[PDB]
């Protein structure tokens, strides 16, 4: 039932991204000229142009936003082997703190629930993940490295987990996309023992044999148990229901091959019940779920 | 109406919590005030925000409850 | 003098403006007498610096407006019975539209 329009924005070099703030009223796209640039949604529903600048050496591939209750800040990676942030001065931005530690191109940035503090999570193509910390949110211009994670494969995507009850200990699910002969899981999960004070490998699926792409979490919204989306030649959503890290009962729920083609990006709605994806078929096709509890299409775009 | 032995769950609360959080979503700041006033007074274990109240400069103490006198000293 | 006859009129506008611009010391030192206040967090009860919205102790923000649940940086109304506040437009808005604090708590701020 998704009909599509045209937003009225110009731009010359090829995007690589898209992201809204909390609200839906700031998009912050990156450009192949290695210049991102911000909009801000007006009363009159038109879209127009706040700020541009040139970012580090490398090539930009992913830039997300933060929770207002911050400020409003953004993160980038790019193949300069480095990770930024970016924050308003009333409009002018600045640097605060290049992240530099990875020794490789640091292929995904992703921010922590608001309900833990100001985190944010970069693995890059070395196979480490690492978690950064700003224990004072005054001050952008202090960060510090506290859990290194080997992966013993590479990066391609990585995910929290939007739960915010008591009972859920911190989560991350770290891909891969590496085309090795061998067969080996290339989804992982790690959790969080707080007596231990460390992160640890808590599941991995053995029915990921092929590369990944994307993974994404579905947000909760008071379920007992998790959705997970995972990137392959076919679309395929896990739930992880809750039983050292905590066993995981693992059962699939979906298995979808109506793209002809490898997937590439996932995404969850603000409910988590509506999953758009995109491949290389050229296709945007939208999950719902039936009355029968049965996971079907609805709607391709082009 | 709740006993107050229901109202305690942890699931019964994320529920009411995350609606409320989703109200902020909508930004649809007045509804979600309303329904803050029908959750207080229809659930005495939610406790309200917690935020400032001013302090005087002799006594130290706070001035919420002559007018312009402050009631400590 | 000039001050006296602009206050008996109720234009404090324009006898504040003469107060910041006034050029002697002893006209321009009025307005900065007993009037800054000391803050204090309700979680807490302990006092904050002079530059921040944040709790050194509590560590949650104690400067959330009670309609848009946003920090509030600037100015801040605060109901004196119920110790609840939060910007100074929004709370006018609340209040036109109904008698109750936003926050959520049996009270009536100004009893109508
Ligand atoms: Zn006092
Ligand atoms: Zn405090
Ligand atoms: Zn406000
Ligand atoms: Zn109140
Ligand atoms: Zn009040």
């Amino acid at each position: 039932m998704f009909v599509a329009r045209s937003i009225a924005a110009d731009h010359k070099d090829l995007i690589h991204d898209v992201s809204f703030d909390f609200h839906g009223r700031r998009m912050a796209t990156c450009s192949s000229d290695q210049s991102v640039k911000v909009w801000d949604k007006s009363e009159s529903g038109d879209w127009h142009c706040t700020a541009s600048w040139k970012t580090h050496s490398g090539s930009v591939w992913r830039v997300t936003w933060a929770h207002p209750e911050f400020g409003q800040v953004l993160a980038s990676c790019s193949f300069d082997r480095t990770a930024a942030v970016w924050e308003e001065i009333v409009s002018h931005w600045v640097k605060r703190t290049t992240l530099v530690d990875s020794r490789t191109s640091v292929t995904d940035v992703k921010f922590a629930p608001k309900h833990m503090g100001l985190m944010l999570a970069t693995c890059s193509a070395d196979g480490i993940v690492r978690i950064y910390e700003a224990p004072d949110v005054m001050n952008l211009s202090q960060w510090s490295l506290q859990h290194e994670i080997s992966c013993k494969l590479s990066c391609s995507c990585i995910s929290w987990n939007p739960s915010s009850s008591r009972a859920h200990s911190p989560m991350i699910a770290v891909g891969s996309d590496d085309s090795s002969p061998n067969a080996m899981a290339k989804v992982q999960i790690f959790e969080y023992n707080e007596n231990t004070r460390k992160y640890a490998k808590a599941e991995t699926l053995m029915t990921v044999t092929d590369p990944v792409h994307d993974i994404a979490f579905a947000p909760n919204l008071g379920r007992s148990f998790h959705i997970l989306a995972i990137a392959t030649k076919d679309v395929r959503i896990f739930t992880l229901k809750p039983v050292g890290p905590t066993k995981f009962e693992i059962h699939i729920v979906a298995q979808f091959d109506n793209h002809n083609s490898q997937v590439w990006r996932v995404s969850w709605n603000i409910t988590g019940t509506v999953l758009a994806s995109s491949g290389d078929d050229g296709c945007v096709r939208l999950w719902k779920a039936n009355y029968m509890d049965n996971w079907k299409c609805t709607g391709i775009l082009k | 109406g709740s006993p107050l032995d229901v109202l305690k769950d942890e699931r019964v609360q994320y529920w009411i919590e995350n609606y409320r959080n989703l109200l902020d979503a909508w930004r649809f700041w007045h509804k979600r005030a309303e329904f803050d006033i029908h959750r207080s007074k229809l659930d005495p274990s939610s406790k309200p925000l917690a935020q400032v109240f001013v302090s005087c400069n002799f006594c130290g103490k706070s001035i919420s409850y002559k007018v312009t006198s402050c009631p400590g000293c | 003098s000039y001050i006296d006859l602009l206050q008996r009129f109720r234009l404090w506008n324009v006898s504040n403006e003469v107060v910041k611009l006034s050029t002697s010391r002893a006209v321009s030192c009025l307005n900065q007498a007993s009037t800054t206040l000391h803050v204090n967090c309700s979680h807490c009860k302990r006092p904050m610096s002079s530059r921040g919205w944040v709790c050194d102790r509590c560590h949650r923000c104690a400067s959330m407006c009670a309609v848009c649940h946003h920090v509030v940086k600037g100015l801040f109304v605060w109901c004196q019975g119920c110790s609840h506040g939060g910007h100074l437009q929004h709370i006018m808005k609340w209040l036109e539209g109904s008698s109750h604090c936003p926050a959520g708590c049996g009270h009536l701020c100004e009893y109508s």
